[PDB]
């Protein structure tokens, strides 16, 4: 619903530390 | 080496 | 969770931690995926070989944690378990195929800026994100090195997608399509794996399509921890997603 999205980070438009890699990884 | 937890959940 | 980092506050709000009532310590990780449900890997609650096989009044959900021993006082939420649901052919006798259970909470946990769920992926999720060198994160409260510490903390590690034929000639356990496996080779020069404790806990992905997070796979098993040429391997969660969705539709909220 609201699954999956952080209230401290996504909620707020806030990255955390290391998501970046993640995403650099996916593709 | 756990600190206690209320007794209310045990 | 060795090679890793601390969490930060709120990094991994549907972590969830399992919780001997006595004596009183860390049984496994464990995600929550609703206001009443959590998932965790079968063997937290049921392996034999070991003489282990938990019933639900033995343990207690800690949902919310960042500290590993500290009672989280206002932050974390505590919460008994209503039943267990192993899945009926978890193959415990021989390599923990469908390593996967759900416990369903006796009441609803508020959500907090601490405490949320994670999302359970789609085959379309799936699909485009389980794909080799697409980098997934683990975390748990398990044992920092294979032998020795322990954390202050939760931890959290990022790891690659291994290519499945690269996971099949690293072990000699058999490898079934419920299952994936994780981390770097030694040509990599990174590291990280998880390890005794973290058992259960979740292998989450953020999709790039719509900025969520979701659990790709659960802690099952591993050679060791963070040893060269070995891997993590990890539940498939979308592999056994029919069996959640009727445990779910069945029994709950
Ligand atoms: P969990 O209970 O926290 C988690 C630990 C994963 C982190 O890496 C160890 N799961 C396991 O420990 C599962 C539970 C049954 C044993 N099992 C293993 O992963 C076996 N691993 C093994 O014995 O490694 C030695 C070890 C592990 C931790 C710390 C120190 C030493 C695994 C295995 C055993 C033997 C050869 C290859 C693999 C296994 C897999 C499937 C069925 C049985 C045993």
């Amino acid at each position: 619903a609201d699954c999956g999205l952080r209230p401290l980070f996504e909620k707020k438009s806030l990255e955390d530390k290391t998501e970046r890699e993640l995403l650099e990884s996916y593709i | 080496d756990f600190e206690e937890i209320p007794e209310e959940y045990l | 969770i060795v090679e890793g980092s601390d969490a930060e506050i709120g990094m991994s709000p549907w972590q969830v931690m399992l919780f001997r009532k006595s004596p009183q310590e860390l049984l496994c990780g464990a995600s929550l995926i609703s206001d009443r449900w959590v998932l965790t890997a079968a063997h937290c609650l049921l392996y034999p070989p070991w003489d282990k096989n938990f019933t639900e009044n033995d343990l207690l959900v800690r949902i919310g944690k960042h500290s590993r021993t500290r009672y989280e006082r206002n932050i974390e939420k505590i919460s008994m378990l209503e039943k267990i649901y192993i899945h009926p052919r978890y193959n415990w006798r021989e390599n923990l195929d469908r390593d996967i259970a759900l416990m369903k909470l006796k009441k609803p946990v508020a959500f907090s800026d601490y405490i949320h769920p994670v999302c359970l992926p789609d085959r379309e999720t799936a699909a485009s994100l389980l794909q080799a060198g697409y980098k997934g994160r683990v975390t748990g409260w398990g044992n920092l090195k294979e032998t020795w510490g322990q954390p202050s903390v939760l931890q959290v590690v990022n790891l690659p997608i291994v290519e499945r034929p690269v996971c099949k000639d690293s072990t000699r356990i058999r490898i079934t399509d419920n299952m994936f496996c994780a981390g770097y080779k030694p040509d990599e020069g990174k590291r990280g794996d998880a390890c005794e404790g973290d058992s259960g806990g979740p292998f989450v992905m953020k999709s790039p399509f719509n900025n969520r997070w979701y659990q790709m796979g659960i802690v099952s098993w591993g050679e060791g921890c963070d040893r060269d040429g070995k891997y993590g391997f990890y539940t498939h969660v979308f592999r056994l997603k029919k069996w959640i969705q009727k445990v779910i539709d069945q029994f709950g909220e």
